[PDB]
């Protein structure tokens, strides 16, 4: 399929050179921490669908 | 007949030998795949290639030689590289952990669990040989695993194999430039197995090496691979006489005889010649004189030591190619007439001059200009004394306040050894100084 | 063989998972552990950092591990999250206080059990362990007291291996803890003891790296813990990749701790480019050596002028010529003899790794045994004798268990190697 | 002015990019004739 | 209650050239040359010789 | 007896059997790297999925080469589309595509089979590559799949559906394009061979259609060594049958004419992959191009899978680097110029005077200096192919023509 | 009393007589059992200066051939 | 050979439902009796178990006990409880009480004579029986007092023939019943010289397994039976399916009883791994001994680093290399030699299955003496001497029919047992 031919397409990441990151984090506006430790027994492990 | 067992101690020793039968493999015809085209041999009774490999009956052309490392960050490059197929898989070994710069780890602890399998593989190597001329060690007493388990191995193939024949090609440390702060302390821990054990020592410092493949090589970026490529260039001109035939024939007890004169004396500097690039080689006039001269200049030698700072004892030209006996004899006339270099009083001759008819050929992507012509030096000379003083300076200084003393000495070493192996070295010195003095 | 690494504290989980990232690029790991990578190379040593799966996954050996677990969910749900193993999350059910007592004795001691029951089966799922690295700072409760504890029992269970603390000590303009002495002082004599090579950071080096040596405009700890990944994937490089000359943890401890109690180096990475600075600067081995020998790119904050350099150590990375490192290596030497030691010769260890780190032609990290981060023993041991004297935050850890005489046998130790330093600044020949 | 936090030291250690003579790190005396 | 702004995402290309930027651990391939040896009598001649005599 | 020979998971071992089609395929590119390459897979039939990996050979921890698996493409129902006329418009609407969207089927996975995955889960491949099925065990298949669209799209051999050219850009799961030549271009083309067989190679057609490849060498990232126009218009003048007297203007100009409308015969001839214009200037453009291999099937005849194996085992035992390159020396060294016939009984040549011309024989390469690509061994023994028709001559002559120790090197 | 290992075996242990082949290459994974340490961990048994763990292996004369 | 097992008491009847889920899984076997698998392995020895009648149909060799017929109704009920013989159903008229009295001394007596009759026609119906098997509680009224009464006569009847028991052991925290002192102490001197080997399952530590280790959000009874069925499956791997090294569970019982009364054992399974974490983890032979060995992982709640093994066994099921499987075995004891006994060279005994279970690469069942069990049997006097002293629901025992002197000597056996296990414990060479 022509969709799944996209979705399998994928960008391929830049290499990590030292100093040259520039705190992409800070672009998030939601900083919520879900409670994936102590409260969740399956630790927030990601599994695909059958 | 003939052979000479090569054997390669810690990454130094390995990468060296990897140079050594990458020539080794061009020089006599094998591929890299270890297999030997029927041209590549003379007829059926072709034996060339028996000194250094064996022939197996499915075609291949085993190396007589042990790699031996404690880390296998080098044998698995081997093993990867372009002669995984050529090189045997076992007398390939290698431990799992490195010395890390350790004679006390090399030598005490670490090389003690490897050394009995390294004498097996040495032993399955010998016994294929008929006519074993000697042993060939490749080493760097800089680094843990060369000087500690080199020692070690040294010492067991003394006392296993009686009288063989010992070689040991040893990268010392350089005057000025080093890659360790503990290397003086392993010199100078090695040096009393490189004395006794090794039957023929030969200094190959990677400092002359640089000088000369920068003046000489016009080579802006010289390297471990140069260095290595050059050193085995050296090794295959000493050993050729044996696998070539020449006017001069000579094997290891016989250049031995000549370049020994004392059981301790026995430490030989090295050079070759003519050691130039390609665009130098059409510039110059590469005449057995030319060579020669440029041998007994300080600027071709492999070793920081200059001999017209000192005496020569014994000098061993070993000539490959076009060589004629004349020019022999005349280049070692205008070397007498010469003055800057003076042979010892008791030693009037002091030359050994060896021909082959088989000149140097070159590997594919070398730096050295294949020419018809060339000599090797192995001299035996008293100005050996300087490098000796210099690094038991070295080691005085790190030991004045027993600085890096607590691993050797934590991993099973006695304190004493450090002074042990000081005074064996000041002792070499002035044995050096005493056979050098005057009547 | 194989390194395991521990990260304890917010700030040594978040230095491992950085580190990790950068690791998983080099290796090419997606985050959902499948392989990506690039060369043979990258396999050729993966297993140092990384177990195998039955599936082909990879894992990283890291044992990440705090009293917080905020900590935990912001690390795992970031975006190499996934990559680490359940297991290998140890969480209690308060936090530190930044307490050095609370972390080491009372609520990190309940904690241990689980902790070494991970790391041993961590440590003894690899063939030949190589050593241990734990990431922590100084100034926190769970990542210095609880830290220093497990590196105790990991030392007393394995005495052979070699350890490494990568440390990020603060500073008082930095002064992000007001028991950042007592923590600090508490936990440096724990490194001295049972570390076998401490790694000094300083957030005062990092940030002014940053401003000056990088000007970057809005820098955040990620950019802050990329230059740390770069050093702890620097000093193992020559493990997980071929060289010309390698080396191991146990050669940088044998070439650069000349003494057992002087074992604190600072560290420094080159290149390290400006942002409109690249088109103004050739990378080659001499301004990579420049820039490594270079003041303000040492990353811990400690003037080299004022001391001189016990012993050295650079991990060159990439395709080069031996003879122009070691040339730059002695050269710097030779017209720098001042700020160099004497009675010992070369100073400096060299190592060459011939594969570069994504994207670089050249790299290389520092190791540096300089005798000036005695004044950073020093700044830290005037400062806790200023809080010591009027018992100042000390009820907190006198009430945790512990006694008064623990802090004046802790500062006695660094009263000792403050002098180790400077007797062996000032000998002579 | 909010001025920035730097660490106050100097650079000191300096090289170049071919810095012995004629990149020969010694070079032997000559002995006339 | 207000709802909350959208994570504020990123260009997936910054750079006009950002494709070129290589990704991969070797880059370029070894550089290694050869050079076809010069035939003559020493390839094969000048070769230590064993016979029975037989 | 039974379970000496028994694996951990062979079928009496094991009390739970499986439903599955094991697959071993390798890809199909010019580059020999990645024709070194092995790739291995299996399909189950319960989801219609399958998966594929790679498998390399690297020292482990005991010292000696072990192989090992990496994700070549993870498990996932591939879906081609069922009509490849109407993919085109399928592609345009979500629904559309859906409808038109079929799984694989295990008839789909037969020996010789050309499948296409669509764009690469792995750095490995540079863009979307082509699998040859070499092997294929149906020992632990059970049932079989059938697909539920009334149109089916089959993938087939490329022998099994001749003048076809396998285009994986055009359409996902990869297509067939039929090629069409008429008359006067097929011997036009056929001229065009002899030209070369007489001019550029002298007496020797192998030579004379490795001078072909020459404009030709360059490898994509997909493989399929392409030519474009000026590609072509460089086969033409070094076809070089075309010529002129360099005083006459007149004569001069009509050679060029000459030349450029037979490059836009030769061009138009063949089918074209479109022409992609990105917009960035990072990414590649790519002209209006035809397969080196689709021309070559017609300028040389159709070289079988056993014959092409045999050219690739004979470049892989003369190349040790692993890098799709064979050194000059090499070339020299194992030549059997000295045992040839020619030299030893007919005396007409001497054997080094021999090996030096077949020396000369390479051209050099700009980039490196005394290799031999594998597109320039390829292109020689398509020379041979050509000459020849018997395969089992093919099969003597690669025997004979190098003395290669026939060693078994592969990793598997 | 304990006989020692045999010569050329592929299994390794701790601190016995080891033949000189290589030995520990042939180390295989290894299970373990812990110990309990929160129990003895103890703020008033706490670390005194000299307390460290070194690893040193006890140092055996060997004579060496001239 | 055959075994035949019986079903004591509501606990012996849930567990031995679950048993028999787990053989008819395995052989292939449906409720209605038939058989269904791909395998011939299934019918090459499933005469182990279950007997073949006039129509084909496997009826297994077991018995079920209990006063209460509610739960002999609703093991009928159950999904495969239409496979037991109808006439194996013995049950009384009234409850058990939770009390030991009357469920071997009155009400025992009543039914012990049925129970024996159709025990003797099953071991009739076997071509040569080579083991009686016991499912039951210690804690319980019916499933210890009548266990302990019906493996006592089977000692009398068959002295010659293997006496396996799975005894469920109460646990202060599960404890669910208040008499779970006096039934323990009453039936542990029955069991002690009336069981050829008696492996003890603890409801703490199946909780701690399947929550610590498993990770299961809502783990129910079922598969908690499920967990110990899996071993109590495992434990005749060997018996039903061919192996390199078979073993039985005489065998078992001669390598693991190294004298008469020391005959206590504890289960083991693997892998037991969380679904959430075993896609992390890469299946081996040496994590499978990691977890064999580990403490967590133990499903009887007496860790081993307070004791040291006297015997131990691994039933691994799978093909495997006898080396891959022998090296965990020997150099944890090499490594770990604190925890194990020297005067016992080789503790572990190592069995080899081909067949695995379902749905697994490969697995192990462990089976060990550890000296641990005297703890559990320290706590369990310690709690009878509690409750002995104020003579606490003495009267619901003594109005039955016992007298006190059985008490004191019952108390008096287990706490030579426990004197017993630590006379080795500390025993020197
Ligand atoms: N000629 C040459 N010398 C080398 C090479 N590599 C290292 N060396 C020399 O070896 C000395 C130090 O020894 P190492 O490189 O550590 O090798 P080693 O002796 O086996 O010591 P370990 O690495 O600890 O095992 C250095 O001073 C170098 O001069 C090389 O490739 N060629
Ligand atoms: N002379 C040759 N010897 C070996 N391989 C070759 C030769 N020429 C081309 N190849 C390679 O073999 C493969 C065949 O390509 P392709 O699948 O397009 O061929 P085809 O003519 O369509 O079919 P078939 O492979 O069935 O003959 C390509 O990877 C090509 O680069
Ligand atoms: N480089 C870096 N430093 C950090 C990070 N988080 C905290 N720190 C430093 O750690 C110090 C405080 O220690 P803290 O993180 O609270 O230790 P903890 O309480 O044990 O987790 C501060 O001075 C920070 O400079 C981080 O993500 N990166
Ligand atoms: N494994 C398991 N344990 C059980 C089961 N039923 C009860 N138990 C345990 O056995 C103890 C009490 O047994 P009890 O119900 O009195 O047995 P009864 O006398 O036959 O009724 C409790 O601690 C339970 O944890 C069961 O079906 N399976
Ligand atoms: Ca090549
Ligand atoms: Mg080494």
């Amino acid at each position: 399929a022509y969709a799944q031919s996209q979705k399998m397409q994928k960008e391929f990441r830049l290499p990590m050179v030292p100093g040259l990151s520039c705190g992409e984090e800070m672009m998030r506006r939601n900083y919520d921490r879900s409670q994936i430790h102590g409260v969740r027994l399956d630790c927030a492990t990601v599994i695909a669908g059958v | 007949m003939r052979e000479a067992i090569c054997i390669h101690i810690g990454q130094a020793g390995c990468q060296v030998g990897n140079a050594c039968w990458e020539l080794f493999c061009l020089e006599h015809g094998i591929q890299p795949d270890g297999s030997m085209p029927s041209d590549k041999c003379i007829g059926v009774e072709d034996d060339a290639f028996n000194t250094f490999f064996s022939e197996t009956g499915a075609g291949k052309h085993v190396p007589r030689c042990l790699f031996l490392d404690l880390e296998p960050t080098v044998v698995d490059e081997v093993r990867t590289g372009t002669y995984r197929q050529l090189f045997n898989p076992e007398q390939l070994v290698s431990g799992k952990e490195d010395a890390a710069n350790n004679y006390a780890r090399g030598h005490y602890t670490i090389g003690k669990e490897i050394v009995d399998l390294a004498l097996d593989r040495i032993r399955k190597l010998a016994d294929n040989c008929t006519g074993l001329q000697g042993f060939m060690v490749f080493h760097a007493v800089g680094g843990g695993t060369g000087s500690g388990l080199g020692a070690l191995l040294l010492e067991r193939l003394s006392v296993d194999y009686g009288k063989k024949s010992k070689l040991g090609y040893t990268v010392y440390p350089s005057p000025q430039v080093s890659t360790a702060v503990v290397e003086p302390y392993n010199c100078v821990l090695s040096t009393h197995s490189l004395l006794e054990h090794t039957d023929v020592a030969t200094m190959l410092d990677n400092e002359a090496i640089y000088d000369l493949t920068r003046r000489s090589l016009d080579i802006e970026r010289p390297s471990y691979t140069n260095v290595n490529r050059l050193i085995g260039q050296v090794v295959s001109s000493l050993t050729a006489s044996l696998r070539f035939d020449g006017a001069l024939n000579v094997d290891l007890t016989e250049f031995q005889t000549n370049l020994v004169p004392y059981p301790r004396i026995h430490f030989v500097l090295t050079s070759y010649a003519p050691v130039v690039s390609a665009e130098k080689a059409y510039h110059e006039q590469l005449s057995v004189a030319d060579i020669t001269n440029s041998v007994f200049e300080p600027a071709g030698m492999l070793t920081k030591c200059d001999p017209r700072h000192g005496k020569y004892m014994s000098c061993c030209l070993m000539y490959r190619g076009d060589v004629v006996p004349k020019d022999v004899n005349a280049a070692i006339a205008t070397i007498k007439t010469k003055r800057t270099i003076q042979f010892v009083d008791w030693c009037p001759t002091g030359f050994k001059c060896g021909i082959n008819y088989q000149p140097p050929t070159v590997v594919p992507g070398g730096d050295l200009a294949k020419v018809q012509r060339a000599v090797c030096m192995i001299a035996n000379s008293t100005a050996i004394a300087e490098v000796f003083a210099r690094i038991d300076h070295k080691f005085d200084l790190m030991y004045s306040k027993r600085a890096f003393v607590h691993w050797y000495v934590g991993e099973g070493m006695e304190e004493g050894e450090f002074s042990e192996a000081r005074e064996d070295l000041a002792a070499l010195e002035k044995d050096y100084e005493e056979v050098g003095a005057e009547s | 063989r194989e390194i395991v690494s521990c990260q304890a504290g917010q700030c040594g989980n978040q230095i491992g998972s950085k580190f990790w990232e950068v690791i998983s690029d080099e290796h090419g790991v997606d985050p959902t552990g499948t392989y990506q990578g690039d060369s043979d190379l990258q396999l050729e040593r993966i297993n140092v950092y990384f177990d195998e799966s039955s599936g082909g996954r990879y894992v990283p050996r890291a044992v990440l591990m705090d009293l917080e677990p905020g900590t935990m969910d912001s690390v795992r749900a970031g975006p190499y999250g996934q990559l680490f193993r359940p297991d290998n999350f140890i969480f209690g059910q308060s936090g530190a206080g930044n307490n050095w007592a609370k972390g080491h004795y009372t609520e990190g001691a309940e904690l241990i059990d689980s902790v070494l029951d991970v790391c041993r089966k961590e440590a003894e799922s690899c063939d030949c362990l190589q050593g241990f690295q734990l990431s922590h700072s100084l100034g926190g409760g769970t990542g210095s007291g609880m830290g220093t504890l497990l590196i105790s029992k990991l030392r007393e269970e394995y005495p052979d291996r070699i350890m490494m603390t990568f440390s990020v000590i603060p500073s008082p303009r930095v002064s992000d803890t007001v028991v950042e002495p007592y923590n600090t002082t508490l936990s440096v004599h724990q490194l001295v003891e049972n570390s076998d090579e401490s790694m000094c950071i300083d957030n005062e080096a990092l940030y002014d790296i940053c401003f000056r040596t990088l000007k970057l405009t809005t820098p955040t700890f990620g950019d802050l813990n990329h230059l740390v990944a770069a050093v702890m994937s620097g000093v193992t490089c020559c493990l997980r990749f071929p060289g010309q000359l390698n080396s191991d943890l146990r050669k940088l401890a044998v070439n650069l701790v000349p003494f057992p109690r002087l074992h604190f180096f600072m560290m420094g990475f080159a290149p390290l480019t400006s942002r409109g600075s690249q088109q103004y600067r050739g990378l080659s081995v001499a301004e990579l050596t420049q820039q490594m020998f270079d003041a303000k790119n040492m990353m811990q904050a400690a003037d080299p002028r004022h001391g001189r350099y016990l012993t050295a150590s650079a991990l060159f990375r990439g395709r080069m010529s031996t003879k122009e490192v070691d040339e730059q290596m002695l050269n710097v030497q030779n017209k720098n003899s001042s700020y160099f030691i004497e009675w010992i010769p070369n100073n400096i260890k060299s190592s060459i790794c011939d594969i570069p780190p994504k994207g670089l032609k050249m790299s290389v990290t520092f190791i540096g045994n300089n005798t000036c981060i005695q004044e950073m023993f020093r700044r830290v041991g005037e400062q806790f004798t200023g809080m010591f004297r009027r018992k100042a935050f000390l009820h907190w850890y006198t009430g945790e268990g512990m006694d008064e005489m623990e802090f004046t046998e802790a500062e006695s130790n660094m009263n000792d190697l403050v002098s180790e330093y400077q007797q062996y600044q000032d000998a002579t020949v | 002015p909010v001025k920035p936090n730097n660490v106050p030291r100097q650079t000191a250690m300096f090289t170049r990019k071919d810095p012995l003579k004629r990149s020969l790190f010694s070079e032997y005396p000559y002995m006339p004739e | 209650v207000p709802p909350r702004a959208p994570d504020d995402v990123v260009s997936k290309r910054p750079y006009p050239f950002q494709a070129e930027i290589n990704r991969k651990l070797v880059p370029l391939p070894k550089d290694q040359t050869s050079h076809p040896r010069t035939l003559d009598y020493t390839t094969v001649g000048f070769h230590l010789i064993l016979d029975d005599g037989n | 007896s039974v379970r000496m020979n028994a694996s951990l998971y062979s079928d009496v071992v094991r009390i739970e059997r499986g439903d599955y089609l094991r697959f071993h395929c390798e890809q199909l590119s010019a580059d020999g790297r990645d024709t070194q390459r092995y790739f291995f897979g299996c399909y189950y039939p319960r989801w219609h999925g399958f998966y594929l990996e790679e498998v390399r050979s690297i020292i482990g921890n005991m010292g000696y080469c072990e192989l090992k698996h990496f994700p070549a493409y993870p498990f996932d129902v591939y879906l081609k589309p069922a009509d490849v006329t109407a993919a085109a418009d399928s592609a345009k609407n979500c629904d559309a595509d859906n409808a038109n969207a079929t799984t694989y089927i295990t008839d789909d996975f037969q020996v010789d089979n050309i499948l296409v995955l669509g764009p690469p889960q792995n750095q490995r491949d540079d863009a979307v590559k082509r699998f040859k099925i070499v092997s294929v065990d149906t020992s632990h298949l059970k049932s079989k799949t059938f697909s539920l669209a009334p149109v089916a799209n089959l993938n087939s051999s490329s022998v099994q559906n001749p003048d076809t050219m396998l285009s994986t850009l055009r359409a996902p799961g990869g297509e067939r394009v039929p090629v069409q030549l008429n008359s006067s271009v097929l011997d036009v083309l056929t001229q065009l061979r002899d030209a070369y067989i007489d001019h550029a190679g002298g007496g020797i057609p192998e030579i004379g259609i490795k001078a072909m490849g020459r404009p030709f060498r360059k490898v994509s990232d997909d493989g399929r060594r392409w030519m474009t126009r000026d590609g072509v218009r460089q086969l033409v003048r070094g076809s070089r049958a075309f010529g002129a007297h360099a005083d006459c203007l007149s004569d001069t100009r009509h050679a060029l004419q000459t030349i450029e409308d037979m490059t836009d015969t030769i061009f138009n001839a063949f089918p074209h992959e479109e022409a992609t214009y990105p917009v960035a200037p990072g990414e590649e453009a790519c002209e209006e191009r035809i397969d080196y291999d689709v021309f070559m099937d017609y300028i040389r005849g159709h070289m079988n899978s056993t014959r092409k194996k045999a050219v690739f085992e004979v470049f892989q035992q003369l190349d040790y680097d692993s890098d799709s390159n064979i050194t000059i020396k090499d070339i020299q060294a194992t030549f059997n110029a000295q045992e040839h016939p020619v030299v030893v009984s007919d005396a007409i040549f001497t054997a080094e005077k021999l090996l030096k011309g077949f020396l000369s024989i390479w051209d050099e390469n700009q980039r490196y200096f005394g290799l031999v690509p594998y597109t320039e061994f390829m292109d020689y023994y398509n020379g041979l192919s050509a000459i020849i028709e018997d395969d089992a001559v093919f099969l003597g002559i690669l025997k004979t023509t190098w003395k290669v120790p026939n060693w078994t090197i592969k990793f598997v | 009393a304990e006989p020692g290992k045999p010569s050329y075996s592929t299994f390794f242990e701790k601190a016995k007589e080891y033949d000189g082949t290589n030995v520990r290459f042939f180390k295989q994974r290894e299970a373990v059992i812990g110990k309990n340490v929160g129990d003895t961990v103890d703020p008033q048994k706490y670390l005194k200066k000299g307390d460290g763990i070194r690893y040193i292996v006890p140092a055996t004369h060997e004579e060496k051939v001239y």
